[PDB]
């Protein structure tokens, strides 16, 4: 059982990834009717005025 | 060429089969490395992530990483920029490429220390001996400028200057500083950095080997159980002898 | 005509060999040339006293003790994976055959235990030649078959009957004729 | 395997596939024999091993002395003499 | 396929006096299966690029759960593969197994060649100094034929192309191994195993209860020892110098192959002509092959008892073993005249005692 | 193994009236062997890194002798694999082969599943836009279970780790294929093939002279056609959009899978609930599996003649084929209400005509 | 395969392995029969094919008309009507 558990665990995500983080966005340059796009935790985020 | 000598065995806490690393020594060795040896060497495989929980508390490690400027980008204009280091970044390096490193060190290349004790014979004993090894030339030998005599380096002539000097650094736990102490602590730190998974490996080893040995005893008994029935058999020819 | 010409070569050589045939027994020519016979004869007094003598005595001591520990004879060391000896064993009489069977059993058991026999069980000569009269007959019988049947490289049908076709007479003894069946229960050659 | 005159059976019942190897190696019991065995649940099985230990060990060690150890000793000798030769060379060639 | 399983591994009947020395085949097979498992799970995260192979192997150890364990099991089980094979070979030299197990002995030799090739291909994949310069040396050694070496390399020098094809070849060869193992066992069970006593006997006993348990016992010991060495590192089986990144214009100052290659290395140190070097390997392997039909080289009827117990004369196989060990010793040391001299002595012994096996 | 060769491929006796429609199994096997050769020789130069896979495939085409030929043969032979498989399946739906070739039919289904998996894994390795977003979609489709998708990916999103393990899996699966093929043929020759007439007959004839030549003839045609399409590019089998490097934050504006996946795609377009989507595939495959024991679903004694010649009623298999082709058509087009409407009509036909095969 | 009462042989000679499949499928010739064949070196072999072409082609094409073509025509119809519906939609929804 220990062997199989280690072998399964070895396919799991690595210890460098961690998916942690936070970000901030300045909204002065945006114009009405426009959609801006940003990067966040590996996925895209839309901000629309 | 010649066979180089072999170093003496020092009693580092870890080189027993039941012992772990010695974490205060590791902290002090890291401090030495930062203040001295990181002037010309690099550890490209290490990230600050590695220090939290294993050596240092997270808060302090973040504050350490914040001391460096680390390059990042491109930005909206396609330019690169510098930012304060974060926990996710690798250790910084003093030279941009091997050519610059050789240019600053008279032609010789300072090796990357990420695996140094696994990349030499007798590992930490060799490193401990090497850091002690600087001495005056013998009769009949002279070395060209920017080259030094060391009794443990192969061929005895080495490009690295004498490495250590008393109270060139200071400790936060209070321990007194001298070249011998610094040698011990930095060798401890580099031995840890060579494979941080050491203690995990050894503690798992112990359970594994113990259980497997108990296994072996049980299987030996089971094998003899069947050995005995044919080892003690009787076969007679012609007529029956005993019963 | 190439083939008949080389025929002529072969035939003349064979006729030479035939013409020199004796009509009665004549002693064989020595196995070593006169130079080596001279050298050996010269060096005998040192070589036999110091080296060959003790070698040939130590050898028999080693052999005898190993055979006596286990209670084997010398002619119990030959296998029946050897055709000549297989024939010889076929020609044996009941008593000799039974005793050989028994000795082999005991030797197997003793080598399993790794226990010496008592010295009073070891009082016999192990080097009696009890298989000789039968080995000579086997040699005769198996030589005549070569002479009368094996004198040419005979031609056959390939990979048919379970035999490769290049000479075998027992089925599936070679890899390319392994696995004779895919369904059913198989069978054995001895029950045909 | 076995010679054809040994692997000839007395019975005529078809040999089942799972017994192939068993009857390829058939041998006759010339003269017959009698055997007795005890179930391993009714035998001691670690005392018989130690009871016969000294005899077995004497036999095994006696058998291996000359063939394995004496050439071993000679080889160990040769290594020591090689070390001598080298440690003398290294001074002759390079020490003033 | 169950009926075959029962015929060959349950009802198969052996001789009563088969001791441990007949258990090492099973053991090498098991190290094969185990090495295959760890192989495949290492392939899932390895990178076959000269620019980054090294760091790819380091990533497993540093950043992957149980990453270190599979690499180290794979590294250490190789040594046991070779150790078990050598014990397994020497047993049959000692017994003169090849007297009647002709094709089994041939198959054995082919399997050993396969194993050498597999190991050496593996040895290049971590891509350190020793890997690069070892590949350089062995590719230069098979130079006699034009253009074959740039072709097999893929290039004028050892390259990323070379790494890619070495990786694929190292993937494939073990399974060809497995096929040849099936062939091996076919020839074996066609005949039947020999005794340590070298007699023919009717005191046979079935496999499943008695011999299966001995196999299992030895298997326990081997799993034990592999884990001991893997987890704690008792012996310095592999030299440190593969820990350094490659440099194409600077050799390492001291050189020591993996132990199972040292004897060969010793030869390359002591014979003057390079072709003589290569021919020694070819000749010794041909001599071993020649033992398959030793019954024909003489008209005296042959026996398997070599009467080596209590014998002051010893036997040619023992002299062979000690000569080989001496060659390993000399392999390990620096190039110096005296080492070369005793090297040549040992080499002559190693060659002669192999030639002489045919002279009964 | 020669005796088996002769028993099954030379002396084996068939029915006189086996026409070309019974030659397509041999053909799919041959495309397998051929695809394996080109696979292995492509592996020698491919790079399994997300940073550089794409350029690795371009290097073969641009800078390697005959580099282009192996890539294009490998790409084009896949289409023929699937085309031959579909003809081979439809033949046995038409004949009701599964009436008595029960386990052969089951084995067939397993082989088809293996082939789908193999192809889709291959489709990701060139690492273009379509590859990345296809992998994203199919991995999201099997999401219902926690943590299974990050585990199988290796990561929170499609990554270099994903590429590495896809490459190894694509390496391995074909050979498992081969093993299952041997199993397939065992079940087949256990029974014996059916006629186009669906009667039992004694007018048999041996294989080697008559049927072997027809196999060879069709083989010539297939090799011809593969080379024609491979060298000249007559049909746009693969969409251009895999020619663009990957971008993780922008999808391609128009999407068309490989043709052998379009029908499935059509379903994912028209059924509202995602789970309903997945369940349609599961249900249809279960229905096909259920045909293996059709003799039990009724107490009337069964015949293999479906009397489809001259029949105004046609047959459920023909309606199935036309429904499937219609679904391919709709697969190909943009998402629009009317396409979805006729999609749903065709989907209902496709499901119902599969259910109804059991109702004799 | 064949029923057990058909695959029961009259001979008693052992079936060789390379003939396995041949005798698993044995069938009786109920009533017996007579057959004649000519060596293919003494036959015309491309004229007999064309001589019987029209009959064969009539048979094959007749057999497939209803089952394959009529549903084909209906499907082709459906595609044309779908195209109509789409080309009307695209104007209704987006043209003023
Ligand atoms: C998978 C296989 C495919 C299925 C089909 C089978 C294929 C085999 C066909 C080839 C054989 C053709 C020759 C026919 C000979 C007929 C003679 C006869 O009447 O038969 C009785 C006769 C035995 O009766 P006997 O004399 O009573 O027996 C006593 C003993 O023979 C002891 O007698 P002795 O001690 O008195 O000495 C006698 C010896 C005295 O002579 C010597 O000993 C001379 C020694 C001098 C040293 C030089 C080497 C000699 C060998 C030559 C090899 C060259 C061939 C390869 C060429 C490569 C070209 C690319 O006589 C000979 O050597 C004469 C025969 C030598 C012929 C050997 C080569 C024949 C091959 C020709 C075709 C080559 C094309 C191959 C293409 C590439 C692929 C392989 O048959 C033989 O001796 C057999 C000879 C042929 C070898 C066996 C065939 C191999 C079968 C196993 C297949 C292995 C394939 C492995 C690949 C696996 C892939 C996965
Ligand atoms: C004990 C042996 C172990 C063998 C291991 C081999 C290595 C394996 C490596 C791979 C791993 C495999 C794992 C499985 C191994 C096998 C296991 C097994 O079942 O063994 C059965 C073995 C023998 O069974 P058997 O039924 O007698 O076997 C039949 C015989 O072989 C008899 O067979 P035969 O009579 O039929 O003969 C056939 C022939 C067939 O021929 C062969 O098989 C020959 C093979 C030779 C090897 C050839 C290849 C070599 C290749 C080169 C390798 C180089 C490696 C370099 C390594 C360097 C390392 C530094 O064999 C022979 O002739 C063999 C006899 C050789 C005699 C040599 C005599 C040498 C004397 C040396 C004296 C030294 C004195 C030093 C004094 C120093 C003073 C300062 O029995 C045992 O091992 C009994 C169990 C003992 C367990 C004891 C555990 C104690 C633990 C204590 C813990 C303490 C803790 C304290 C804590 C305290 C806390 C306060
Ligand atoms: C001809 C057929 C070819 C078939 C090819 C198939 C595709 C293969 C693809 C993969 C590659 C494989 C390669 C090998 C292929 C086979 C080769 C072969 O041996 O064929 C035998 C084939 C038929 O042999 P057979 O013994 O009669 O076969 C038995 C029958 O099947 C009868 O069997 P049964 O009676 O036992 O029935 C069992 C049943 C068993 O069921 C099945 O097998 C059903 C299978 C159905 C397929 C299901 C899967 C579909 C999956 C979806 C695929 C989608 C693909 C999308 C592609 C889009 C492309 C745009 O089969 C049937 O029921 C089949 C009957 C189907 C009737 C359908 C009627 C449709 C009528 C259409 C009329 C169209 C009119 C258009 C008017 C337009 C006006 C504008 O005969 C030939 O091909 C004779 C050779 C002809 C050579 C001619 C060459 C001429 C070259 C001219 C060059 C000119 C150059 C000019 C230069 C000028 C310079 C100045
Ligand atoms: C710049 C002044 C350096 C400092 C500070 C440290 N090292 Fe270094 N090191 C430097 C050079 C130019 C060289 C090359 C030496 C040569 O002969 O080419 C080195 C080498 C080493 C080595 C290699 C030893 C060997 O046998 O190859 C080691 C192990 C080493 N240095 C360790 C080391 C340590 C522990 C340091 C902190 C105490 C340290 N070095 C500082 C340049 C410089
Ligand atoms: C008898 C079977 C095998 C033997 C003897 C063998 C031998 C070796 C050896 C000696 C190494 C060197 C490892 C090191 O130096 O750290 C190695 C590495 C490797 N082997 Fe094998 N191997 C075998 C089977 C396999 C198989 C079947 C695979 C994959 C299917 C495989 C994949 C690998 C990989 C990926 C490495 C690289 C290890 C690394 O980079 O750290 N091996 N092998
Ligand atoms: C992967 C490599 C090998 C495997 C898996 C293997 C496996 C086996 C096995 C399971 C046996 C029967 C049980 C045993 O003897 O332990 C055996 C016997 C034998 N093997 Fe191997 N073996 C290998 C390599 C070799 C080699 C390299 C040789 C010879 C050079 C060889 C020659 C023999 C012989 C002669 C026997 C039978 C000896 C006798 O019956 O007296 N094998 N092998
Ligand atoms: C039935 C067997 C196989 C099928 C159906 C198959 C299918 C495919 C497909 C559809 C592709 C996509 C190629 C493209 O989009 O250009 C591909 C690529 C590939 N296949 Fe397979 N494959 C098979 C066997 C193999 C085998 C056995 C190997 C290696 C041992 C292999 C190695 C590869 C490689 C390396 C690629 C990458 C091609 C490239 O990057 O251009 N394939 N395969
Ligand atoms: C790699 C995939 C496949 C291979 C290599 C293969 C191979 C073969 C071969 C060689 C035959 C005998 C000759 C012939 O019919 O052409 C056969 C027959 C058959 N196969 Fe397949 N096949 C494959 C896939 C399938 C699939 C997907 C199915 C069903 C869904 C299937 C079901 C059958 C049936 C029912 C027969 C016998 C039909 C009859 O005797 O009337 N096979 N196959
Ligand atoms: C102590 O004395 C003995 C020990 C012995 N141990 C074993 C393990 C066997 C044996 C090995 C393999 C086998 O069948 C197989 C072939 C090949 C395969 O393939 C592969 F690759 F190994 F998995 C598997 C399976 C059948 C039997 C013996 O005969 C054997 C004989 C003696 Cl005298
Ligand atoms: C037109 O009518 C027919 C055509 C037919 N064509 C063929 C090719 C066969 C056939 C296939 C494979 C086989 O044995 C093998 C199994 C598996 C292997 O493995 C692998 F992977 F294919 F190489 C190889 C070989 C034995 C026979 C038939 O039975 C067959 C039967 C009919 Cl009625
Ligand atoms: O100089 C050598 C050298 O000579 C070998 C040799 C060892 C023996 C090998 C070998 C010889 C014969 C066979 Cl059958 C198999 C392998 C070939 C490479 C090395 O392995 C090596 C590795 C790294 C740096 C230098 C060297
Ligand atoms: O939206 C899709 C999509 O829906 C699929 C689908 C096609 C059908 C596939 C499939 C379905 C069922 C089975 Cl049994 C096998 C494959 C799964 C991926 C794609 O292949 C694709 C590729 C590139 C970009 C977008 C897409």
């Amino acid at each position: 059982r220990s062997f199989l558990c280690k072998w399964v665990h070895y396919w799991w995500v690595s210890r460098d990834m961690l998916a942690a983080g936070t970000t901030e966005v300045d909204l002065r340059p945006i114009q009405e009717g426009m959609t801006a796009v940003f990067k966040w935790r590996g996925k895209p985020v839309f901000v629309r005025h | 060429e010649k066979e180089p000598p072999h170093p003496p065995s020092y009693p580092f806490w870890f080189k027993s089969l039941f012992h772990s690393h010695d974490i205060p020594s590791v902290r002090r060795g890291y401090e030495v490395y930062r203040k001295v040896c990181a002037t010309c060497h690099s550890m490209e495989q290490l990230h600050f992530r590695h220090l939290v929980g294993e050596v240092l508390p997270e808060k302090r490690v973040k504050q350490i990483a914040a001391e460096y400027d680390v390059t990042d980008g491109p930005n909206d204009q396609g330019e690169m920029y510098t930012r304060p280091g974060i926990l996710g970044d690798a250790f910084p390096s003093p030279y941009p490429n091997e050519e610059a490193a050789r240019y600053a060190n008279g032609g010789a290349y300072p090796p990357d220390l990420s695996l140094i004790t696994a990349a030499r014979h007798f590992g930490p004993d060799y490193l401990m001996a090497l850091l002690g090894g600087y001495r005056d030339p013998p009769e009949g030998v002279e070395l060209r400028p920017g080259l030094y005599w060391n009794v443990w380096f192969p061929g005895n002539a080495i490009a690295m200057p004498p490495p250590l000097m008393d109270e060139m650094i200071d400790y936060e736990d209070g321990t007194p500083c001298n070249i011998s102490q610094m040698s011990k602590d930095v060798v401890n730190f580099l031995t840890w950095a060579t494979e941080p998974t050491a203690d995990e490996r050894k503690l798992y080893g112990l359970k594994c080997v113990s259980a497997i040995a108990i296994g072996t005893v049980l299987m030996t008994l089971w094998w003899r159980f069947y050995w005995a029935m044919y080892a003690t058999r009787r076969i007679d020819f012609g007529k029956l002898k005993y019963l | 005509q190439f083939h008949r010409e080389i025929g002529k070569l072969f035939a003349s050589y064979s006729n030479k060999i035939t013409a020199n045939s004796p009509v009665q027994y004549v002693p064989s020519p020595p196995t070593k040339g006169k130079v080596r016979r001279a050298l050996s004869s010269a060096l005998m007094p040192v070589w036999f006293k110091f080296f060959r003598g003790p070698l040939d005595r130590w050898n028999l001591a080693v052999m005898a003790k190993y055979l006596r520990d286990h209670g084997l004879m010398y002619d119990d060391l030959y296998s029946d994976k050897e055709p000549v000896f297989a024939r010889a064993l076929e020609l044996l009489p009941p008593d000799i055959q039974a005793a050989r069977f028994r000795r082999l059993m005991r030797g197997t058991y003793l080598n399993h235990l790794r226990l010496y026999l008592p010295v009073h069980e070891q009082n016999y000569d192990p080097f009696i030649p009890y298989m000789a009269p039968y080995v000579e007959e086997a040699k005769f019988q198996l030589q005549e078959e070569e002479e009368l049947l094996g004198y040419h490289m005979w031609e056959g049908v390939w990979y048919s009957g379970g035999v490769t076709g290049f000479g075998d007479k027992e089925p599936g003894e070679h890899f390319l004729v392994a696995l004779p069946n895919l369904y059913g229960a198989g069978g054995s050659p001895m029950q045909a | 395997g076995a010679p054809k005159f040994e692997r000839k059976m007395l019975g005529s019942y078809p040999v089942s596939p799972e017994f192939e190897m068993v009857w390829r190696d058939r041998l006759t019991a010339h003269g017959g024999y009698i055997q007795q065995t005890i179930s391993p649940y009714q035998l001691k099985f670690i005392y018989p091993f130690w009871h016969t230990f000294f005899a077995r060990c004497w036999c095994k060690c006696s058998a291996y002395a000359w063939p394995w150890v004496w050439p071993g000793l000679i080889t160990f000798g040769l290594v020591k003499k090689m070390n001598h030769d080298v440690e003398e060379d290294i001074r002759d060639h390079y020490w003033y | 396929f169950m009926s075959l399983f029962r015929a060959h591994l349950v009802f198969y009947r052996c001789a009563l006096n088969l001791n441990s020395s007949y258990n090492f085949g099973f053991l090498v097979a098991m190290t094969f299966v185990l090495q295959i498992i760890t192989g495949i799970t290492l392939a899932f995260r390895y990178t076959s690029e000269a620019s980054c192979a090294f760091a790819s192997v380091q990533h497993l150890v540093r950043e992957v759960a149980a990453g270190w364990e599979f690499r180290m099991l794979h590294a250490t089980t190789a040594s046991f593969v070779f150790l078990c094979i050598l014990i397994h070979m020497t047993r049959g030299l000692y017994n003169w197994s090849y007297s009647y197990l002709t094709t089994a002995w041939m198959s054995g030799l082919v399997l050993y060649l396969l194993t050498i090739a597999t190991a050496f291909l593996g040895y290049v994949l971590p891509w350190g100094q020793m890997s690069f310069w070892g590949a350089t040396v062995i590719t230069n050694l098979l130079s006699p034929i034009p253009y074959l070496v740039p072709w097999l390399l893929g290039g004028y020098y050892v390259s990323d192309v070379t790494l890619k094809r070495f990786f694929v070849l190292h993937f494939i060869l073990p399974f060809i191994g497995c096929i040849i193992i099936v062939l091996h066992i076919f020839y074996l069970h066609l005949n039947g195993s020999s005794n340590p006593a070298g007699i023919d006997t009717a005191l046979k006993v079935a496999f499943y209860p008695h011999m299966l348990m001995t196999d299992a016992k030895c298997l326990s010991y081997l799993i034990g020892l592999i884990f001991l060495q893997a987890a704690f590192g008792l012996m310095e089986l592999s030299h440190p110098d593969n820990s350094i990144p490659v440099n194409r214009f600077v050799t390492p100052l001291h050189i020591v192959p993996e132990w199972y290659f040292l004897a060969y290395y010793a030869v390359l140190k002591v014979i003057p002509s390079k072709t003589g070097g290569l021919l020694v390997f070819m000749s010794s392997l041909i001599n071993l092959g020649l033992l398959s039909e030793i019954r024909a080289l003489n008209t005296r009827m042959l026996i398997r008892q070599q009467f080596m117990t209590r014998n002051v004369v010893s036997g040619w196989v023992i002299i062979w073993v000690y000569s080989m060990i001496f060659l390993i010793i000399i392999g390990s040391a620096i190039p110096q005249a005296t080492y070369i001299l005793y090297g040549r002595l040992a080499t002559i012994l190693y060659l002669t005692t192999g030639l002489v096996l045919c002279l009964y």
